[PDB]
């Protein structure tokens, strides 16, 4: 009687649902036709005699992704008419897919949305997945958080966005509507997780020893996590964590709820067994800087709170014993008014594996989500690029001809402003 | 006793070359990265100053 | 009633424990697993002086084993009657002191002794009346010779009143094993002799000498200087666990063999010792367990002790005998070596029957004689400590663990003082 | 609960390394992959269902004999990310190795380093290999101790150091190197053992028999003393010794730390059974100058302190008796201010053979590890070397154009002086 929907939107969030959903399908034992040959119900619907139906939505404008979609070997598990396509792409421009073509679609995927909810009864919350740096990602991604805070209200609702990373980028415009994305979700979105495809690409060098990764290795990774923060929901544990209780542990005031993430262990089959992989020595590798799962160092600043999930055969007093050789380090130290720090969840459940993947069969495991001060660099860097090109108006007229306002820029950078002055003024001590 | 080794003086002079070359191309490393630092703040209150004009004026 | 508890310290020691446990079992009739199967009523009747009573029928010695390294006490366990120490009473380190008496005695033995004194003082307040205790260990060693020495005081200074045994080995220069045995040898007899109530030297050179010339074996190891030390140790506390003519506990002994309280190191003898070729030829009578009684090559020390004059003797007898042949006999040792007893103290040889002999023996003798022929002992270990202090040799490593020359000045001045005072009532006349 | 960690660096400790991982993996069972088909736990790791993994870190910058070792048979037992190679080769340069291409190597070996000890609950201490006449050995071999003398502080390291012959040598430059890693390792290694490569030849020649001997002879000779060392560790034994054991033992004072080893018996199994092999024998000839593993002559010099490894079925008597003979010689003479200077340790388990080598199966051996005042001559001779290069600055400039400053070289000289005269300062009688 616990429910849970994702929504995916745009070509990276697309591409992200797909590695998840291999993943549940094959962590719940359903075929990819969705037969079976009481956990499923927190991700599945039962239909009555048979198939089981993911209680998740696809939107794109650009209907590539989709058709590619409907023709692989998942084309029996969707629901037909929930893989809601466009005709025209919004091609990176944010002003285009919320303004122009964005609302002529977003009616569908409401109603789709609230079609899904009225058959669950114990909604804990909805999940999102959209690459900032895109049009149509951005753009729809706020315009449906929009529409959902007010139609809903107090549920609850993740953000698991992938910003561009500090040198390495794709496009050429992304600050402009990274920003505004920003903008939008910093006053919509209960919890922002950080996602930058370049330090997964170091972690998938350093550890996984590949050097030349694809998409769907980083993808593969952000499902693992996924299914790491949400076992506590469908498997039997000996210490429970829900999603409603984050933002009672994890953010200290309504402004504060981005975070970045980190993974361990990451580790191949060729060398995997040759070391015993204690609890302690994979919560050390988890807490280490160069594993974090967003290109940032912790070092730069305090800690606030971390919350850190377990999974496998994991005892409580090993935790604790871990826990306590964290807190004695001298290269961590933790915020002045805050003296506990962590929360802490064990999972029965190891981790499972998929075929033809990277990573190989463990049984203890641990992921981290932990709120830390350092986090206002990307931001800082962010700024710095918006303004390089803001100050000759440049592309801006790609902008303004899509129907937004000239002064909406400016208020974008009013936010990241007062957002960058708030991190500075709660990390100084009393 | 000690050392006084009847290098060429030719020689000596070289090392001490080579020393002060391996010295300067140290020197020469640094600085400049220092100096890049210096001039990425700068850019910042220019364009921050630039903003905040036009933040003004737009309201 | 008048137990005493058993508390061994070092390598040696718990050797020597482990064979002096299995004397006292085998004398008693206790199985390796703890269960009687004697066959005389006078084997359980003060069964209480070793072994502790639990449920189950069982028995338990009431021992306590303390080493600076796991090792030792991790293979004794594994020997035969292994099983019967209690698990409760292993105490040990993870570092060890490396033969370095500083370390054994100030930094590391010092924070390790509350564990193992928090179980002493447990064994002790228990037993119904106390006698006293009994200690193992070897001066030649770092560990040992710190930890036991400095918890001698520690016992002392809160059982002023009870009676106090050492069982102590010293290194000679003859075999020697360790390069720095003369200073933690030095540094040990200075606090020894301020806090042993009796003390009782062991040179492993003189059971060689025993064990080639008297027992003639081809092939001696530590086993059979072990089993000797081992008889020798349960001859003294025969006449308190069995009846006899003349019971003697360890404080009568120590009335009448300590003329002066700095005077109590004794230097003591089993007899008989035979071939195993020979075992049939002898016939055990008094006159031929006295003759080899005051044999010089008997004594388990090379200190000769025709080289001077005894202060006093004992001799515990074994075994049903008449009175009067005992007597007269003692009366005849020292009428024909009147040379070698000191002259202003008449009649100082001390007697006691035991009506209970050792098992497979039917007479036997232990001797404990105070004599002024142990100067010797300390004259030579106090004359490799000069040699060798007089150049600050190995020196660094004692002082750089808070140990000073002026403990080492202090130590070698009293130690001389002693040697002196010692040999001052050999001179001595009426 | 013992636990030690030994260090290869360069291409003669790598391949001295695989000499003694054969030895060890034959002697605890444990097959060529890994294997087996409580003693193991000294050298190596439980993973918890089967194999054991070293604990052992192969450090080079050249890859050739890397990449040798991860082909052979021995590739599946180490782990694959703990044999760190480098890419350029240091050239026999020490100024390389230390100021150039070891810094960006030597964070990687100390993170590894750290993940080794963690796991270890009893560390003893550090193991060392490297051949000092070569660039990256010695180079990275000085910064790795002058890292870890302050990482750990107080914990134990031990250097089997191999310098270049009186006459014979391979490289043209190694006594540059040679001097400035003596400098290094002065104040940072607590124990230096001598390895050159000519004695090594000679005993070979003399005893094994081989006219025309490689590398690997020698290396298993090489093992075979480790072996003999650290057996004490992990095997049963009648008088025990531990790695900490030893400056209180054999080191007078801080400088004076580098000694001598020899090893007996050496023989063929064509004529070993012809003789018996007494324990007299075999500690007479392991005394013989002519079996010194290092070629010094110790009849130029006294003796400070000799600690000798005995293993078999050899007995105590047999041990006093033979160090009584030694003593007797009139040309073995000790320093005056050493009364005794032995320290005997005697271990059950016989050497084990390796098939296919050189050395028979034999019950007794005997290891000996003394430290003597004959050392000196090696070096007044690598002194005299290198001053006659150094007086014309020969091949300096390979060592200033690599970031070394030009009065490096002076005060390595100024510390050998100072050495020298140290030397000569103890052996002088009082
Ligand atoms: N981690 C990850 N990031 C992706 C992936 N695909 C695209 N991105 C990121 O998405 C950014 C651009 O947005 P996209 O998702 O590619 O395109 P979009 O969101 O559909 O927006 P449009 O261009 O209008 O179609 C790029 O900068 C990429 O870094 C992916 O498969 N994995
Ligand atoms: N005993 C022994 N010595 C060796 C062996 N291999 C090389 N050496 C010695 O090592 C010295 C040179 O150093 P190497 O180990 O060969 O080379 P390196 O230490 O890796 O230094 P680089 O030349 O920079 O690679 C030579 O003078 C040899 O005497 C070996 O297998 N056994
Ligand atoms: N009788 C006997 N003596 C031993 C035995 N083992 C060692 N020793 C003696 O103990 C001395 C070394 O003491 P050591 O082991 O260093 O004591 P520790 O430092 O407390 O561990 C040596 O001189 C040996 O003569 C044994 O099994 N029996
Ligand atoms: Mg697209
Ligand atoms: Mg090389």
């Amino acid at each position: 009687m616990r429910e849970v929907i994702s929504i995916h939107v745009g070509q990276g969030g697309i591409q992200v649902g797909n590695a998840c959903w291999e993943l549940f399908c094959l962590e719940h034992g359903i075929q990819p036709d969705g037969q079976m040959p009481d956990a499923f119900n927190t991700f599945f619907s039962e239909t009555g005699a048979g198939k089981h139906v993911p209680r998740a939505v696809f939107l794109d404008l650009e209907p590539t992704v989709i058709d590619e979609v409907r023709t692989g070997t998942y084309r029996q598990l969707f629901h037909p008419e929930q893989l809601i396509s466009g005709k025209e792409d919004a091609a990176n421009n944010f002003a285009r897919g919320h303004y122009t073509i964005g609302k002529e679609i977003v009616d569908l995927c409401l109603d789709r949305i609230r079609k899904l909810a009225d058959n669950c009864t114990g909604l804990q919350g909805f999940l999102v997945f959209n690459s900032v740096g895109g049009g149509t990602g951005s753009g729809l991604g706020s315009l449906l958080l929009e529409r959902l805070s007010v139609d809903y209200g107090k549920k609850s609702k993740l953000g698991f966005t992938i910003y561009p990373s500090p040198q390495v980028s794709t496009a050429v415009v992304e600050p402009y509507n990274s920003i505004l994305s920003t903008h939008s979700l910093l006053e919509h979105t209960d919890v922002a997780v950080m996602l930058d495809n370049e330090a997964i690409y170091d972690i998938c060098r350093r550890n996984l020893d590949i050097e030349r990764p694809t998409y769907t290795n980083l993808n593969r990774l952000i499902a693992q996590v996924i299914s790491s923060l949400t076992a506590s929901l469908r498997f039997d544990g000996a210490l429970n964590v829900d999603i409603t209780e984050f933002q009672t542990n994890l953010v200290p005031y309504p402004r504060i709820h981005f975070m970045l993430s980190s993974y361990a262990p990451i580790i191949s089959a060729e060398k995997a067994y040759h070391e015993q992989l204690s609890v302690a020595e994979i919560t050390n590798s988890a807490f280490e800087p160069a594993n974090m799962m967003a290109k940032c160092d912790p070092r730069h600043g305090k800690y606030m709170a971390c919350s850190m999930m377990y999974r496998g055969d994991v005892v409580p007093k090993d935790v604790n014993a871990s826990i306590a050789t964290i807190k004695t380090k001298r290269t961590i130290q933790f915020v002045d008014w805050c003296p506990t720090g962590f929360k802490v969840g064990i999972n029965y459940q190891p981790p499972t594996v998929v075929p033809g993947g990277d990573l190989a069969k463990v049984m203890r495991a641990v992921c981290m989500i932990s709120n830390s001060t350092a986090i206002a660099e990307v931001f800082s860097r962010l700024d710095h690029k918006f303004d390089l090109m803001y100050a000759k108006r440049a592309f801006v007229h790609w902008y303004v001809g899509e129907g937004m306002e000239e002064g909406e820029f400016s208020e974008a950078r009013e936010d990241l402003a007062a957002l960058e002055k708030d991190y500075e003024e709660v990390g100084i001590e009393t | 006793l000690l050392r006084n080794p009847k290098a060429d003086p030719k020689i000596l002079k070289k090392l001490q070359e080579i020393k002060v070359n391996y010295e300067n191309r140290e020197e020469k490393k640094k600085l400049e990265v220092v100096k890049q630092e210096q001039e990425t703040q700068k850019e910042k209150e220019v364009l921050r100053k630039q903003l905040m004009r036009r933040s003004l004026e737009q309201g | 009633m008048r137990e005493i508890v058993h508390i061994q310290g070092g390598q040696c020691g718990n050797q020597i424990g482990a064979k002096f446990w299995e004397v006292i079992s085998d004398e008693h009739g206790i199985d390796p697993t703890g269960t009687y199967h004697g066959d005389s009523d006078l084997q359980l009747e003060r069964i209480n002086v070793y072994y502790n009573e639990a449920t189950g029928g069982r028995y338990v010695p009431r021992a306590i084993l303390m080493d600076l390294e796991p090792g030792t006490m991790d293979s004794v366990r594994a020997g035969p009657f292994g099983q019967l120490f209690r698990p409760d009473n292993f105490v040990f380190g993870q570092t060890g002191a490396g033969n370095n008496w500083a370390k054994g005695h100030y930094t590391e033995g010092a924070e390790l002794i509350d564990s193992v004194l928090d179980v002493v003082r447990k064994e002790a307040e228990g037993c119904d009346c106390l006698q006293g205790f009994q200690i193992t260990h070897s001066l030649g060693g770092g560990t040992g010779s710190g930890m036991g020495t400095l918890l001698i005081s520690k016992v002392r200074e809160e059982y002023p009143d009870r009676i106090m045994e050492t069982f102590s080995v010293v290194p000679s220069p003859k075999v020697s094993d360790t390069v720095v045995e003369p200073y933690n040898a030095t540094l040990s007899v200075h606090q020894l002799v301020e806090n042993a109530d009796e003390c009782m030297v062991i040179d492993n050179e003189a059971l060689y000498d025993i064990c080639f010339r008297t027992l003639k074996l081809t092939t001696p190891t530590y086993g059979d200087l072990n089993h000797l030390v081992s008889a020798a140790m349960s001859g003294v506390t025969c006449c308190l666990r069995f009846p006899g003519q003349l019971n003697s506990d360890l404080r009568k002994l120590a009335v009448n063999l300590i003329p002066f309280p700095r005077l109590h190191f004794f230097m003591i003898g089993f007899a008989p010792l035979t071939s195993r070729g020979s075992q049939q030829y002898r016939a055990l009578t008094v006159p031929e367990l006295t003759q080899q009684m005051f044999d010089a090559k008997n004594m388990m020390c090379a200190a000769d002790p025709r080289h001077g004059r005894y202060l006093t003797a004992s001799a515990l007898f074994r075994g049903r005998m008449s009175t009067k042949e005992v007597d007269e006999q003692m009366l005849n040792v020292q009428n024909k070596n009147s040379s070698y007893f000191v002259e202003w103290i008449p009649n100082n040889i001390k007697s006691s029957i035991c009506d209970i002999p050792p098992k497979g023996l039917k007479m036997a003798v232990t001797f404990v004689g105070n004599s002024t022929a142990i100067q010797e002992m300390f004259k030579r270990v106090a004359e490799q400590f000069t040699a060798m202090f007089r150049r600050k040799a190995f020196l660094h490593w004692y002082t750089g663990e808070g140990m000073d020359e002026m403990e080492f000045t202090e130590a070698e001045s009293n130690m001389n003082d002693l040697v002196s005072e010692y040999q001052q009532y050999q001179d001595a006349t009426a």
